[PDB]
């Protein structure tokens, strides 16, 4: 639902990279280039930015008040 | 008092088909909340550790506790009277690990040997003389495994990959392939251990151990075997992957040639049948003999492809290791994975014509070719055609239905068999009678 | 619901000893050292260090059960060299080696920074 | 005297389960029949009924 | 390819050929024997035999 | 037509246009028997041995035959049909975000997963099944091997550190329904804390945990056999209130109160439970490889590749040959390739351009073995393993068959009213049934004393 | 003009259009 | 002196509902309303 | 919710991803399983052997 | 959009490199 | 019958990871040092969260879970604080813990991104990795929601939970050329060369070596951001030395008692 | 009543005393789904009142 | 009655839990959990021994 804080296998912090990943993908960069531009060498930490589904947005759509 | 370590219980699985399905166990509490049991005791219960369920009753009387401890127990219930052979055998990764552990080309250093000896509940406390003193002390797998064999056992068994044309010719007592298991004074001398010697089969090493030594001795034997082989597997390690499923690029050529030859042969048979040359085989009609010839041709082609695939494997392959060890698999599985799947028969026949004179809308009418009736030409590694995919699904459904009906019929059959001989017993007059004291046999089993 | 806590892997319980010596009866000069609340970290190095000593005829540890936090180390030396002093010497020299390694690593680091 | 199981509770355990349940069939043949012809996957079920998705129990 | 000890086969054969006639293992062959009312109801035909 | 359709959404172009144009056509099962169907347009028409050369129609894509649960299976044709069917049946039992507005629903037995990642390899069919938006699993670095032995007969070894970081950590809800009604002229229900004085019928449990209104407040600790609603019916009053089922041990999420069609006070309460993945929980991949976690090791104990990559799951190698699930290996290899490259791959059943050799060639261009095998190290001693283990990413699921929901015990529990024998069912705190087959087995063992004990002493003594 | 070879991509555009116009549970 | 405050369904406006009273909001008028978080020491362990 | 934008669906405590097509009885999602039977107004000529007739023209 | 253009360029590239296709793990039926 | 004289050489020193080499040492010591790098490394982290008002969409425990995984720099604080279990007081004393606070409420129309920067710590040096690169996103709040809580941090090691795991991934490797034959390649030509392989591109693997012990163990300790790599190595060595000293003391006491 | 473990391995947890005795007392842990049996002297009442009421 | 409550009854002191492999235990042992062990009991006679 939300980007994890650390990679399950390795342990490196990946929570502080989702926004940067989206920005790099938006500007011009592709996925295969953005991943190593952020500093993700091991393939185990690269799933967190590729496999992760961002469902928190749909949850936020059901705003309680106003 | 609450259940404490050392108490006797009766661990049981829900379908109790035979006697070897309710044996006593000693209690041992562990932190996490999951029943546990030695893998060897999994074969009798027919369990699979895939979400199964197994009950656990507890008696409330010293009388019944002692009775269960003396009658219904794991070490006491090793051999069954149905086929007078062991029921608990090594049929898991330990089997393949021990097979590779007992090969001629196994050498261990002092550190590894001393580490493995720690997992031995019957070690006398003396390090055996290494098989190779100089240039460096190196032990051998068989020499280490000898200490695991209790007592002075003597038995002879044959390995899975034992060439038949070896006993007749020379090199009978000295086998180049390290076969012809020979144990003397409870020490492994020759051969590689497999299911034929450690599994559930008449005359197996465990069977001989139980017959000669006591039940507790066999229990310690099983425990030591598992505790040593599993630990050595750490240093050895076993796996499976794509690298074990790829051929040598020439086997593919041979398989394609054989498949093309089979296709040409079946086409020629069809042409002969069309032009009225194939005479009816004795005892069968024209269609029957035509189908029999086609099936024989396809089976011969499949066997040739499987043999070619098997002969093209390497000793380092994992499928072949697991098949020769007999732990899990068979040669036909390797044949289907690499060479070719084969025919997808249903109801003991080929795929019928569900539509008007054709299997599926894709194929044209009166298309009795192999691919148009279920013959799967491809293999699980190289993908499958949609039509053969559907036919394979049909075959799997046939198997599932057969299993479902068996699971419903065999229970009733067993119930009727048990309710007809539930009072028969052997009286103290050394004779078999029933509840009405009617003699059925002057001596049990004559 | 019955999952054990996380402190039972290293913390000692009231009444449990950190180390217990038990002499073996099958062969002379052989004792089994049982350690509580430890893992392979504190037994493999000791096993190797004992292996280095030539006077130690046998040396090796094990884990009676992975869920249980306990390891048994069996040592057997020559009759003129008790296993207790062997264990003590192994620990002492291992500690000295680790301290020396730490000092060398520290000086290497301090030299690496601008040097 | 009427049929049974015509209206079932929609299993909302996962979206795939919901999709499968909303597009599921059920034959009126008696449960656990000795025959084996209606259960077998027939050749005409090409592109109409999934040849793989099906229970594995008595049904 | 399976194997079953001959003793069990012999015991089954004798039990099915003890009363001269071929007693059927079904409810129609075992309930005819003079075993006892409490034993017939266990297998099948509870109220009938009682 | 393709150009006009690719610019849909923007203007107004849809399937009805294709149907009206005369390009597609609906053929029913009864008419499909009189048409020369074709699989692909290009391959089966170019110019070769004259097979029929009279094709009337052509399918869209062969893989479209699959259904709902079968479509999400990557490479189904590379596996045997029974395992495909087992996966299709087990897919419906996978947990995850079953609906976006789950916090508003009050259904019974709802499961939700914290971090439901997306498969690294997605078939072209699940793009419309909506699976990628609401997945039901997490991609784990699976290494097929037999590390210790706790993963031999269909079992796995999970990483304790991974679980600590939130690996397959899901939640468990349990909603309740209870409302007051006018039983009779003198009988009447009402929400009120059953005190220790006026109420005669009462349970030996804590009651001050809830507020005066009679409804437990949200975010309060509860356990088995605890009062959740303060219902009391006047005969002075009888504690006709429900209690949390034994062995649940959850926390209240929210409390809802309203009026039913009859107009009485109707309220619903749901209790959540953070189910930490522990041994015994049933898992399964997308190929029918079920199993239960045997033991969990920490990161320091698990093996590792040439770099710090410890496997997250370790299945039995022996489960591959007997079951013939090469599709699982292909999925693992393609997932490794995708992770190295950095984009989701294609696992369409029939594609004519996805073999093993090309994938292997791609994987060889990143410093990894073309077949996916890698060299590990013994997590205990640190010695290299002789056999090159096969490790790589793979998409795994988690089923709801928890061990805590199945574990049960008994010690002279409640008894029935008709025949004085134990109850039935885990919820009712009943005992297991000693079936007739167990009786026959015990007779075979000749243990008459144990049989009589089980049937009389611990079943229903009576004089 | 016919679409030789380049057909794997145009094979799924029709499927996308069909699923967009008609839902999965459209029959009910 | 706790009158058992509630939160409305769609308005999310606090309401004071006492025993033997209808379950409705102070404004508009709906039939759905939830409770407020307890005042206890809700303490978790970040494990 | 006939042809209603996702905005309202989200505002009405619903999601646009719900397939729909399920009744709500007593606050429970009920779904009607599609039953299959023999096509009507079609002549079937079976060949039942466990009877006195060689052929039977059911319709 | 980038995925669509990527697929189109991959298709045109696959059409271009039509020199030779000699691969072991692939086959197709050929009736009559 | 004594120990050996290992040597150390750093090949790359940065503020994110270090690549050092240890020569002339046994494999067991190297593997133990690795496992200590991962498991037994004192470090501060969040372990006690008191949530007072959480109106977010996620679960109540989800906030605590995410907060537990947020690293905290402890370059000079971990060595000073003591384990909460061995404390001799009541309540989380600052002498043996560090207090945190988070009070964010989305008032404007746009959605908030509650990051680790909102964790206002009482101590100056004990702060999340935001000194010197976005911040760890905790949760997303919308107009009308809020998240008020206060948590305390304590000292722990990875063996207890993954939150106290400073090292991201240790790349332990020795004997790049398969000289000791500890692994048998069925087809050596099909495998790539290791990063530390000195062998040329012609030969696939080095020849066999009967009388050869494992040496030259390579390391690539990668810090998550809390503790510095060299600091992690020093702490691990000190902890292992302390464990050996305690074991020696216990053994001496046991021998004397007998 | 709500208590707080001030000494021992569980120092810092919060729970409600379920069953109390003269020496020991069972306290259900709030976070974890398990009930432990900790000594009474190890507990410290914290209570949960609501000052004001006007 | 006969097949429901005379040949097949429901007994106390029973359990039903999932199973997992554990090679470290002997063939005659069984790894029961702690909850089930504490829930069940065994009537033992008192004796000065
Ligand atoms: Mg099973
Ligand atoms: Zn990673
Ligand atoms: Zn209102
Ligand atoms: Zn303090």
């Amino acid at each position: 639902m939300i980007i994890p804080v650390r990679c399950f296998t390795c342990g490196k912090i990946v929570g502080n990279k989702w926004e940067a990943y989206l920005g790099l993908l938006q500007a011009e960069y592709t996925e295969g280039d953005a991943l190593d531009a952020l500093g993700l060498k091991r393939y185990c930490c690269r799933r967190m930015l590729l496999a992760h589904v961002d469902l928190i947005e749909k949850l936020l759509n059901y705003a309680p008040l106003e | 008092r609450h259940m404490c370590d050392g108490d006797i219980v009766i661990f049981n699985r829900q379908p109790t088909l035979h006697k070897m399905s309710m044996m006593g166990h000693r209690v041992r509490i562990l932190p996490w909340s999951t029943f546990r049991l030695n893998l060897s005791v999994t074969t009798p219960y027919n369990a699979d550790f895939d979400g199964d369920e197994m009950n656990l009753h507890l008696p409330q009387s010293l009388e019944t506790r002692a009775e269960i401890q003396e009658l219904a127990m794991v070490p006491r219930m090793i051999v069954t009277p149905q086929s007078n052979r062991p029921v608990m055998g090594i049929v898991q990764d330990t089997l393949t690990a021990v097979r590779k552990f007992t090969k001629r080309d196994v050498f261990l250093e002092r550190g590894e040997v001393m580490n493995l000896l720690m997992f031995l509940s019957t070690w006398d406390g003396k390090v055996p003389q290494p098989a190779i003193l100089k240039p460096r002390p190196l032990w051998t797998g068989k020499q280490i495994f000898s200490l695991i064999i209790p007592g002075h056992i003597n038995c002879i068994r044959t390995h899975s990959t034992h060439p038949d044309d070896e006993d007749s010719g020379p090199y009978k007592h000295i086998s180049p392939g390290d076969t012809k298991v020979v144990v003397e004074n409870g020490e492994l001398i020759m051969g590689i251990l497999c299911k034929k010697s450690l599994g559930t089969s008449a005359g197996s090493l465990v069977h001989i151990s139980y017959l000669e030594m006591g039940h507790d001795i066999t229990r310690l034997f099983y425990s030591n075997i598992q505790t040593v082989i599993n630990n050595w597997l750490l240093i050895e390690g076993h796996t499976i992957g794509i690298g074990d499923s790829i051929a040598d690029s020439k086997t593919y050529q041979d398989i394609q040639n054989t498949i093309k030859k089979a296709k040409q042969d079946v086409i020629e048979v069809i042409e002969k049948a069309h032009n009225n040359e194939l005479e009816p085989t004795p005892g069968n009609t024209l269609r029957q003999t035509f189908e029999n010839q086609v099936n024989r041709i396809l089976n011969d082609a499949r066997d040739k492809t499987g043999s070619s695939a098997q002969k093209s494997l390497s000793e380092y392959n994992n499928f072949k290791s697991m098949v020769v060890s007999g732990a899990k698999g068979s040669k036909i599985n390797i044949s289907q994975v690499i060479a070719v799947v084969g025919q997808q028969n249903v109801e003991g026949k080929r795929i019928p014509f569900g539509f008007k004179h054709r299997t599926l809308p894709h194929f044209i009418k009166d298309d009795y070719g192999p691919e148009s009736r279920g013959f799967v030409e491809n293999s699980y590694l190289a993908g499958l055609t949609p039509t053969e995919f559907f036919f394979h699904a049909m075959g799997g459904r046939e198997g599932l239905i057969d299993t479902a009906v068996k699971t419903a019929e065999t229970g009733y059959i067993q119930r009727r068999l048990i309710k007809s001989m539930e009072s028969v017993m052997v009286k103290y007059d050394a004779t078999v009678r029933n509840s009405i004291n009617q003699v059925v046999q002057l001596r049990y089993g004559e | 619901m019955n999952a054990p806590p996380a402190f039972e892997s290293f913390l000692l319980f009231e009444g449990e000893k950190k180390i217990t010596i038990n002499k073996d009866t099958k062969v002379p000069n052989a004792c089994l050292f049982t350690i509580n609340k430890e893992d392979h970290t504190l037994g493999n190095i000791i096993k190797s260090q004992l292996l280095k000593d030539p006077q130690v005829l046998f040396a090796g540890y094990k884990v009676p059960h992975p869920l249980e936090h306990k390891i048994i180390i069996r040592v057997q030396t020559t009759p003129d060299y008790s296993p207790q002093e062997a264990f003590t010497n192994a620990i002492t020299d291992l500690i000295s080696e680790l301290s020396l390694l730490e000092e060398r690593f520290r000086v290497a680091i301090k030299d690496k920074q601008e040097g | 005297q009427a049929r049974a199981g015509v209206s079932q509770v929609l299993n909302r355990l996962t979206f795939a389960s919901t999709l499968s349940h909303l597009r599921r069939l059920n034959s009126p043949i008696g449960r656990d029949g000795k025959l084996a012809k209606p259960r077998q996957l027939h050749n005409t079920l090409w592109g109409m009924v999934c040849p793989a998705e099906t229970p594995e129990g008595h049904a | 390819g399976s194997y079953v000890n001959y003793r069990h086969l012999a015991l089954l054969c004798d039990t099915m050929t003890c009363r001269g006639h071929l007693m059927a293992i079904t409810r129609h062959g075992v309930n005819r024997q003079d075993t006892g009312p409490l034993m017939k109801c266990s297998f099948e035909e509870t109220v009938d035999v009682l | 037509h393709i150009d006009q359709l690719k610019e849909r959404e923007y203007n107004n172009y849809s399937w009805q246009d294709l149907v009206a144009s005369g390009v597609v056509e609906y053929i029913d099962t009864l008419e499909e028997e009189t048409v020369m169907l074709a699989m692909t347009p290009d391959d089966l028409q170019e110019k070769e041995v004259a097979y029929c050369s009279t094709y009337t129609h052509c399918e869209i894509h062969p893989s479209m035959i699959l259904g709902v649960c079968a479509s999400i299976i990557p490479f189904p044709d590379h596996n045997q049909s029974p395992r495909n069917t087992y996966q299709s049946a087990m897919g419906k039992q996978a947990m995850g975000v079953y609906i976006t507005n789950f916090h508003v629903r009050m259904d019974t037995l709802a499961h939700v997963l914290y971090y439901p990642q997306k498969p690294l390899v997605t078939t072209r069919s699940m793009e419309y099944l909506r699976f990628r938006e609401l997945p039901a699993g997490i991609n784990s670095i699976v290494a097929i091997a037999s590390y210790t032995g706790y993963n031999q007969e269909d079992s796995v070894i999970m990483n304790r550190s991974a679980v600590d970081r939130g690996f397959f950590r899901s939640v468990f809800y349990r909603s309740y329904k209870e409302q007051e009604s006018k039983k009779g002229f003198d009988q009447e229900e009402v929400f009120e804390k059953p005190t220790r004085e006026t109420c005669q019928g009462m349970r030996h449990a804590i009651y001050d945990k809830l507020d005066d209104d009679g409804l437990i407040a949200p975010g309060v600790r509860v356990s088995g056999d605890d009062v959740i609603i303060g219902k009391t019916v006047t005969l002075t009053k009888r504690d006709c209130s429900t209690f949390l089922r034994t062995s649940e041990t959850g926390i209240v999420d929210q409390v809802m109160v309203t009026l039913n069609q009859e107009g009485y006070k109707f309220c619903k309460i749901r209790v959540r439970s953070v189910r930490i993945p522990q041994i015994g929980d049933k898992f399964a991949s997308r190929h029918g490889q079920k199993g239960t976690c045997g033991i969990q090791y920490r990161q320091e104990d698990m093996p590792f590749t040439c770099e710090g990559i410890t496997p997250d799951i370790i299945i039995n190698p022996h489960a591959i040959p007997s079951r013939m699930t090469i599709g699982h290996l292909i999925e693992c290899l393609q997932g490794k390739v995708s992770a190295n490259k950095g984009e989701i791959g294609d696992a369409t059943p029939f594609n004519d351009a996805v073999n093993v050799q090309k994938i292997s060639n791609l994987l060889s261009d990143y410093g990894y073995h073309l077949r996916g095998n890698e060299v590990l190290y013994n997590g205990f001693t640190g010695r290299k393993i002789t056999s090159q283990i096969f490790i790589g990413p793979t998409y795994y699921q988690r089923l709801k068959h928890m061990v805590d929901d199945k574990i049960h015990s008994r010690a002279r529990g409640p008894i029935q009213i008709l025949n004085r024998q134990p109850m039935e069912g885990r919820s009712r705190d009943g005992g297991l049934r000693f079936g007739e087959m167990e009786r026959d087995c015990q007779i075979a063992h000749g243990a008459a004393q144990f049989l009589r004990e089980r049937l009389f002493e611990a079943s229903d003594p009576y004089q | 003009e016919i679409t030789p070879d380049l057909w794997q991509e145009a094979c799924w555009i029709v499927i996308s259009s069909y699923f967009d116009e008609k839902g999965l549970v459209r029959q009910q | 002196q706790q009158p058992m405050i509630y939160i409305c369904g769609e308005c999310h406006t606090e309401n004071e509902i006492k025993s033997r009273d209808p379950i409705r909001c102070r404004e508009c008028g709906y039939r759905i309303m939830y409770k407020k978080r307890t005042k206890r020491l809700v303490v978790f362990d970040a494990r | 919710l006939n042809g209603l934008t996702d905005r309202d669906l989200c505002e009405l405590n619903e999601c646009p991803l719900d397939p729909g097509g399920y009744f709500i009885i007593n606050g429970s999602e009920k779904v009607l399983i599609a039953q299959e039977k023999m096509a009507t107004n079609t002549v079937y000529v079976f060949a039942k052997k466990d009877s006195k007739y060689a052929y039977t023209g059911e319709c | 959009e980038w995925n669509i253009v990527e697929s189109e360029k991959a298709l045109v590239a696959e059409s271009h490199n039509m020199k030779n296709q000699q691969m072991d793990p692939f086959t197709r039926r050929q009736c009559k | 019958p004594y120990a050996n004289q290992p040597t150390v050489r750093i090949t790359e020193l940065t503020d994110e990871n270090v690549k050092f080499i240890i020569e002339n040492t046994d494999l067991a010591v190297a593997n133990s040092i690795r496992r200590v790098f991962i498991a037994e490394v004192p470090i501060i982290a969040i372990d006690w969260v008191q949530i007072d008002a959480n109106s977010s969409v996620l679960h109540d425990e989800f906030i605590a879970h995410r907060l537990g995984l947020i690293p905290l720099t402890s370059d000079d604080i971990v060595d000073k604080l003591q384990y909460s279990r061995d404390c001799t007081c009541e309540e989380f004393c600052p002498e043996c813990s560090v207090e945190f606070t988070l009070d964010v409420r989305c008032n404007e129309d746009q959605t908030r991104h509650v990051t680790s920067r909102d964790l206002i710590s009482n101590s100056p040096r004990v702060i999340p990795v935001t000194s010197r690169q976005d911040d760890i996103l905790i949760v997303k709040l919308r107009k009308g929601q809020e998240l008020r809580l206060r948590a305390y941090a304590k000292k722990g090691f990875g063996k207890e939970h993954a939150k106290w795991n400073p090292t991201a991934g240790v790349a332990f490797e020795y004997d790049p050329d398969n000289a000791l034959r500890h692994t048998v390649y069925p087809k050596p030509e099909e495998w790539p060369k290791s990063e530390y392989s000195e062998l040329d591109e012609d030969e696939s693997q080095a020849p066999y070596d009967p009388n050869g012990k494992p040496e030259r163990f390579y390391y690539n300790v990668e810090s998550c951001g809390s503790l510095r790599p060299e600091t992690i190595v020093l702490s691990a060595l000190s902890g292992l030395k302390k464990k050996l000293s305690d074991l020696q003391t216990q053994l001496s006491h046991e021998i004397q008692s007998d | 009543q709500t208590v707080r473990i001030s000494q021992g391995p569980y120092k810092g947890y919060i729970g409600v005393v379920k069953d109390a005795t003269e020496s020991t007392a069972r306290v259900e842990l709030h976070s974890t789904c398990q009930t432990i049996s900790v000594d009474r002297q190890r507990l410290t009442t914290v209570g949960s009142r609501r000052p004001g009421g006007m | 009655r006969v097949r429901g409550n005379l040949m097949g009854k429901r007994v106390d002191f029973s359990a039903r839990t999932v199973i997992t492999p554990d090679p470290n235990l002997s063939i005659d042992q069984v790894g029961v959990p702690r909850s089930i062990a504490a829930n069940m009991t065994f009537a033992e006679i008192v004796t000065p021994f």
